[PDB]
């Protein structure tokens, strides 16, 4: 069903732009496990620092984990699953702390986590 | 993976290994002479430090001393940089305070300049669009007094001709092998001095303030050397440590990998011998 | 069996130090050759002192060796190897030479070795 036509256009192309970015990152996984980010160029900082955020944002809370851990779950349109992922590709969340994806539901979760905490 | 691959990445893992052990057992004998070197320093340090504390405050003043120079201008800044890579985030953690201070309290590509040591803040300024006016890349790992003359001289001298009106520089301080800190310092105006005795000088006096004008140029070498050598210090020590982190990631996944070898050969066998043995039952 | 439910409370803990002296003196092997002696702090130096000690008084002189070293050998009981070992660890020979503890049996067969060496 990943097809332009079924989809949507903006759909297909931010799936397309989300891979890109976590096959770049897992093509950097044994140069990052040898000797760390230190020698890495600029830009594949950058694309490391958004697959982070990106691997983690992909999390979710389940309604079926309540028994695991008292978090209530969160249904997620698509639409605000799209817009999440094409602002956090273009650099909306940047400053967030990666720990504030983990397990949320639409990005304005994300936005009220590292509030409770620091900013 | 197939036990050819896993074989060639041990292999090439192990050779890994052992390059970063070289490098490592080489840079903790750099950092030990470095130390002696900054321990050698010092007298001299001590011995300016107090004759200009002395000397600048006799009744009088000079371009150096006063509070603010030439009305307020481009400022200028030295930063100090290795020439090579593999030493972790030493020179990151300079250039990226270096860059945060110039883009926040300029704000315009008129009132700053930069001088650089090193090849690795050169080419980081460069990739940018900031101006560099000098630079020296290629240094000895443990430098004389007269190897970087030249660059003190015109550096301190672009401050005496009205050019710059305050240099800042930066560079990082050697604490510990493992713990090394980013350091800015005002270096021109000096505008501090040490607290001592201010009479004991007993100079036989050409001209009181006459002196100051060889003097204060010469006490300027605190950016020469009292920078320079710990950041060669801290240089070695991250080097040093770089390479032994590097090296027990390799050992660690050597091991993995080992294992993974060993299950691979396990099974290969067992396929083999039930697939032979399967053949000659089946007859 | 080393444990202290068979084998008893000072046995284990003079068991766990000795062993953890030796890996101390283990992780110094690089430094020392690369630095030098001189160059350890004063815990390390006498982290050293004392295990080069202990690598000595481990070893111990056999029967069977008799025929080609001419020196008898030994059958050191445990509680006096666990003594002698507590004694080098609380600094009780620090003063004797090394080599005293070599091809030794109990801990007075070395104060004896020392002082006929001198």
């Amino acid at each position: 069903a990943l097809a332009p036509e079924i989809v949507g256009e903006e759909h297909y192309q931010v799936a397309r732009k989300v891979q890109q970015t976590l096959q770049r990152y897992k093509e950097l996984q044994d140069i990052i496990a040898i000797l760390g980010m230190d020698e890495l160029s600029d830009e594949d900082k950058l694309v490391v620092h958004r697959a982070r955020r990106i691997q983690f944002f992909l999390s979710q809370n389940f309604h079926v984990a309540e028994q695991f851990t008292g978090q209530p779950g969160s249904y997620v349109p698509v639409k605000e699953t799209v817009r999440g992922f094409k602002e956090i590709l273009e650099g909306k969340y940047d400053h967030l702390p990666e720990d504030a994806f983990r397990l949320v539901g639409r990005i304005e979760e994300v936005v009220e986590k590292a509030k409770a905490m620091g900013v | 993976a197939s036990l050819r691959d896993i074989k060639t990445r041990i292999n090439a893992t192990k050779k890994t290994s052992q390059i970063t052990k070289a490098m490592e057992m080489v840079s903790t004998s750099k950092l030990n002479r470095a130390e002696q070197n900054a321990k050698s320093f010092v007298p001299y340090m001590e011995k300016i430090q107090e004759v200009v504390a002395n000397v600048a405050l006799g009744a009088g003043g000079a371009s150096h001393p006063m509070l603010v120079s030439r009305p307020v201008k481009k400022t200028g800044y030295l930063v100090i940089t290795s020439d090579r890579g593999l030493a972790g985030a030493y020179n990151s953690n300079v250039l990226r305070l270096v860059y945060q201070t110039i883009q926040k309290r300029h704000a315009s590509p008129d009132e700053y300049a930069i001088i650089v040591i090193g090849r690795v803040g050169l080419s980081f300024f460069r990739k940018r669009n900031m101006p560099v006016i000098l630079d020296i890349t290629r240094l000895p790992d443990q430098p004389s007094f007269a190897d970087i003359k030249e660059i003190a001289r015109k550096t301190v001298g672009l401050f005496a001709d009205g050019t710059f009106d305050e240099l800042y520089m930066y560079y990082n301080h050697y604490v510990s092998a493992i713990q090394q800190e980013v350091t800015e310092r005002k270096l021109l105006p000096l505008t501090d001095l040490a607290e001592n005795k201010q009479r004991t000088v007993y100079e036989f006096e050409p001209s009181q303030e006459e002196i100051l004008d060889v003097l204060l140029p010469q006490y300027a070498e605190s950016l020469i050397y009292g920078a320079l050598l710990d950041a060669k210090a801290s240089e070695h020590a991250a080097r040093m440590t770089a390479m032994k982190n590097a090296t027990d990631n390799a050992n660690e996944l050597i091991r993995t990998l080992t294992l993974s070898y060993n299950r691979a050969r396990q099974a290969a066998i067992t396929q083999e011998i039930t697939e032979i043995v399967a053949g000659a039952n089946a007859l």
